[PDB]
DNA sequence: GGGGGGGGGGGGGGGGGGGGGTTTGGGGGGGGGG
DNA sequence: CCCCCCCCCCACCCCCCCCCCCCCCCCCCCCCC
């Protein structure tokens, strides 16, 4: 019964080593796949009797002398030329498995391992996936040995177009899909309807550009991030960002190594993973002048530019923006124009397609149909609205 | 003297002291009677048992001697001698460990010196760079292919045995006597785990312009990890050298010592110098007479922190914390928050850093801070890891900010993400993924220049955006008045505690710092483990509903405070509604009602507006 | 007068022995705040 | 517009190899048929 037990990484101690265990975990790093020798295949020069070599380590010493007796037995000292064509390869690949985050006692490192995969199974694991995994625990040459998993079986953790006629037939279905949108949000259904187009977009032509944008402006909260968040959920190709956030590879591209080891790589930001999608700029008006340029090239290329280390490339970004430009100083003066409580350049705002500002406005009648609103979500805890019919 | 004749009767005689002391044999049956009963029905114990020297000492005094200062002679016969006693009981080597009175082995890792090298030592210290566990290889089995035999090797070196040994060079062989090639087997070969750990000396003990030394222990299986960096910590073991020393004749210079360690024994953790509480139906009584009190929400947190001069609010706040609001998925699993944060600004000198101790030792499952998730290298490893923050570590629990005035731009940008939506996401290293951070947080802060300005926002007197200070569900600004009554009392609490003299030193003697490794010879106001268990009880018995009277209280205070000069003070939002519906819910969780009601509303505003109007 | 056998030189194989295999400070460039 | 900050960049076993020794083969010379 041992190996259908899922262990994590630190309670995989020594006195397994041999067991058909299973291991459970999030796969912090994966190798591209490369060839491994089953069998080395030597032609021999001087008589063409081939001869094997099996390999069953990390490293081998390749032969030289003609063992076969077609040699031997003539005394003939013939040479042996390995041959890629005729040596059976089979595919390897490795994998860092690292324990979950929640597993982790309070002051511990996270502790990781080696996992190999060899033959079909390679190419089943991602980074970022939390799987569970069964292979042999097992020793490698360094008394202390190294240690790896050969994997032998994984458990990821993670018709239509007669099924839509099923939300057609009950028809004014713009309106309930706008409705649709984060119910448990009050109002804007304006909004919400303008918010449903960029996921449906317009036309491009040969060039005419058929992306949809918008910009919600004016006074921080009223469920924005929220909105953004949702938006990012509902449509396809989506994905959310901050101003500021995302920090790793970060909404802005650029070349890159991989520090941890020394190879150099070209990756994308968000606004690629958005490509053929949608990009949300939460926190957009404290964005920086590379951010501002990068979104700038969206809307007037639909591209982001490389110009480093010997290579200039634009990388392909086809996206609609959702943005939030929250202002200044914490609250809008409500009578102003916007240029006296937001930091961005008129500029942008002006290739937005539409721009929403809305206020935090203290009025005892709208703020009580809010907080009915509000209020009612918490105490019925279903049915944000009725009537909305709120599609999944 | 050659050590295998006398062998014969070490054996016999510790086999006598374990007949003697029976305790051992009987512990010996209760480890092997545990582990057959959790084969038996699908947590294993291990083979280790724990002898007093002071046992062995009343015993023999020679074999007790011989332990000490012999170890490597009198080790192995006795642990021969358990083994057999162990093997003797109904249906692989067994280990000894020690305690009680070293005297002069009583050590720490600077007065460990050369004189005690082969000795059996205790030392006192704290515990830095502990390595990661690797399996050491010590015996090796394998099938013969054609002569059908099981073939193995033992492995020998410096660390496995406590005598010298001919060191076995952790090659598997693979051929026969005739030339026969042979299969490993894994499995039936003998893995232990070894672990290496480097005890530093108390920073306490170490003299006048001094640094502390250090040393490192060497464990094995079922000692490895039951420490880790920070523990302090006492370790028995024998104090060894190993290596060359600089004498094999590759090594010009001489002048390097030999490298020296310790192999442990045993490892006790000195947590001293509940995470659930267990529950007596004394407990279960008096916890729900208790409640059907009225005042349980000021005696309750009027019981945190007794020793603070006023901040009646702001310990009534932090029960609700403690308390804190019930989770809101939606249809569609659409999540809304129901954890409750708070931060105390203030000057510092302050109750703000003693209230954050009171609450961390109060609390459970509390994180201490002075965060997020991050992806993350060190010098050893070729590879990176993802990392926990203290909102990940506190996942239904609790974090402890203090200093949060202090904390940086890559994670305060981040902070956005536990404060809406109780997670945090990973964005480089193709670790795109998002982890669960769902923590209720109280956090402190300081001004970053001068004293507090009361004039001044927090944003103003602290460098955090009001866009993030915002986020917190309450936001205490707390200052050191200048009040004589105050004055006079904490005065003569910290003069009692000057004038503390310890126990037998006289007048005016100056305190020696040699003390623990010396004796290193090893107005109903309730107690806190009561008002642990009271919160336990709440959380473990009821989770209030939210009825429709409580509502019109709510609707009725929020839309009053949002109307009200309030408004002049705070841009008064849909974050203080929700916070109310928080609050009155904690409020319901303090009265352990089944409910939400119209009174926890009423309880909650008051607060709320004392909190952020003061009133 | 040619072929076998004896004796000496030269080359190749096999064995044995031996050696090698990250922190701290400073200057200059580049960007942001008063 | 000017100055300060902060960021970057840089300093014991096993294999290959070589040396030494011994045997075997091949050629030359002399004798026998
Ligand atoms: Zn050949």
């Amino acid at each position: 019964a041992i190996s259908s037990k899922p262990l994590s990484v630190r309670q995989i101690k020594g006195d397994f080593l041999g067991q058909l265990i299973t291991v459970r975990g999030i796969i912090t790093r994966v190798s591209d796949v490369k060839p491994a020798v089953e069998v080395i295949a030597y032609t021999c020069d001087q008589c063409g009797y081939e001869v094997f070599q099996e390999v069953n380590s990390r490293t081998f010493t390749p032969l030289s002398e003609c063992t076969s007796e077609e040699c031997s037995q003539n005394q003939t000292k013939g040479q042996l030329f390995m041959s890629t064509r005729a040596s059976k390869f089979s595919a390897f690949q490795e994998c860092k498995i690292q324990e979950l985050s929640q597993q982790v006692p309070v002051g511990h490192i996270p502790r990781s391992l080696n996992i190999h995969v060899n033959g079909t199974l390679v190419r089943s694991l991602s980074p970022g996936d939390i799987v569970d995994v069964t292979g042999i625990f097992l020793p490698a040459p360094y008394l202390l040995t190294e240690t790896y998993l050969e994997a032998q079986f994984v458990r990821q953790h993670k018709d239509v177009e007669e099924r839509v006629m099923e939300l057609i037939t009950s028809g004014d279905v713009y309106n309930r899909l706008a409705k649709s949108i984060a119910p448990e949000i009050y109002g804007n259904l304006d909004v919400k309807k303008a918010l449903l187009l960029l996921l449906v977009g317009g036309v491009d032509k040969r060039k005419i550009r058929g992306d949809i944008n918008v910009c919600l402006m004016g006074d921080p909260g009223v469920a924005k991030s929220q909105l953004l968040k949702a938006i990012c959920k509902i449509s396809p190709r989506g994905v959310y960002t901050t101003g500021k956030g995302s920090s790793g590879v970060g909404l802005t591209a650029a070349v890159m190594k991989d520090p941890v080891t020394d190879e150099m790589i070209l990756e994308g930001g968000a606004l690629v993973l958005a490509d053929n999608g949608i990009c949300c700029i939460d926190e957009f008006d404290k964005m920086d002048e590379s951010d501002r340029t990068a979104i700038h090239e969206v809307m007037e290329q639909q591209t982001i530019s490389i110009s480093k280390a010997g290579i200039n490339t634009t990388l392909n970004a086809r996206t609609s923006i959702l943005a939030a430009a929250n202002p200044l100083y914490g609250r809008y003066n409500p009578r102003l124009s916007p240029l006296d409580n937001i930091n961005l350049p008129a500029a942008l705002l002006s290739r937005f397609d539409i721009l929403f500002l809305m206020l935090d406005i203290p009025s005892r009648d709208d703020d009580e149909k809010l907080a009915e609103h509000v209020t009612y979500v918490h105490m019925h805890n279903k049915q944000p609205d009725l009537d909305f019919t709120p599609v999944e | 003297f050659a050590p295998d004749a006398v062998f014969g009767d070490r054996v016999r005689r510790f086999q006598e002291f374990l007949d003697t002391f029976t305790s051992y044999r009987d512990s010996v049956r209760s480890i092997q009677v545990y582990n057959s009963n959790n084969a038996a029905n699908y947590n294993i114990l291990p083979h280790r048992i724990i002898i007093s020297l002071d046992d062995l000492r009343e015993f023999d005094r020679s074999f007790w001697s011989g332990i000490l200062v012999e170890p490597a002679y009198f080790i192995p016969p006795a642990e021969k001698a358990l083994t057999d006693l162990a093997d003797s009981m109904d249906d692989h080597p067994w280990k000894l460990s020690f305690k009680g009175s070293f005297g002069a082995h009583a050590l720490s890792p600077r007065t460990l010196t050369a004189q005690h090298l082969n000795k059996l030592v205790s030392v006192e210290g704290i515990v830095t760079k502990t390595s990661l566990v690797r399996p050491k290889l010590i015996r090796s089995v394998h099938y013969a292919a054609k002569t059908g035999r099981f073939h193995y090797r033992d492995y020998t070196d410096a660390t496995t045995t406590l005598t010298t040994r001919i060191p076995t060079p952790a090659i598997y062989p693979t051929e026969d006597t005739e030339g026969n090639k042979l299969t490993t087997e894994y499995g039936y070969s003998t893995f232990i785990d070894h672990q290496r750990i480097t005890v530093q000396e108390m920073p306490e003990m170490a003299p006048a312009g001094q640094l502390p030394r250090s040393i490192d222990v060497i464990l094995d299986d079922d000692l490895v990890d039951k420490t880790k960096p920070g523990d302090r910590v006492n370790v028995v073991g024998v104090f060894k050298s190993l290596g060359a020393g600089g004498m094999n004749q590759s090594n010009s210079n001489t002048l390097i010592g030999f490298k020296t360690l310790i192999l442990g024994n045993t490892v006790y953790p000195l947590h001293a110098r509940a995470a659930r509480q267990m529950l007596t139906d004394f407990d279960i009584r008096n916890i729900n007479k208790l409640s059907k009190k009225k005042d349980i929400f000021d005696i309750l947190s009027q019981s945190l922190a007794p020793s603070i001069y006023g901040h009646d609010h702001i310990k009534k706040a932090i029960l609700l914390m403690l308390m804190g609001g019930v989770e809101k998925n939606l249809e569609n699993g659409s999540h809304l928050r129901g954890d409750i944060n708070i931060l105390m600004v203030g000057d510092p000198s302050t109750a703000k850093s003693q209230l954050l101790r009171f609450v961390l030792n109060t609390a459970s499952l509390a994180i201490a801070t002075t965060l997020t998730a991050a992806v993350t290298t060190d010098r050893e490893t070729g590879e990176r890891r993802l990392e926990a923050g203290a909102m990940v570590l506190a996942d239904r629990g609790v974090v402890c900010i203090d200093e949060f005035d202090k904390m940086t731009d890559v994670d305060r940008v981040a902070i956005h993400e536990v404060m809406e939506q109780q997670t945090v996401t990973i964005a480089k290293a193709g670790i795109h993924t998002t982890l669960n951070a769902r923590c209720s947080v109280i956090a402190a802060a300081n001004p970053v220049f001068g004293q507090y300005d009361v004039n001044r926002d927090p944003h103003q007197n602290i460098a955090l955006p009001d866009s993030l200070l915002s986020r917190f569900d309450l936001l205490f600004v707390v200052t050191d008045d200048i009040n004589e009554i105050r004055d006079r009392s904490i005065s003569e609490h910290v003069l009692r505690t000057h004038r503390y003299l310890p126990p037998g030193y006289l007048e005016g003697e100056p305190v020696r710092e040699r003390l623990n490794l010396s004796l290193a010879v090893g107005p109903k106001l309730v107690t806190i483990p009561f008002l642990r268990k009271y919160v336990q009880y709440a959380k473990e018995r009821v989770i209030p509903q939210l009825t429709q009277e409580a509502i019109n209280v709510i609707v009725k205070n929020y839309t009053d405070l949002r109307n009200d000069d309030n408004t002049k003070k705070s841009p008064i939002t849909a974050r203080t509604l929700e916070t109310l519906i928080r609050l009155a819910t904690a409020h319901a969780k303090v009265r352990l009602s089944k409910t939400v009601n119209k009174v926890d509303a009423k309880v909650a505003a008051n607060l709320l507006r004392f909190a952020l109007l003061g009133e």
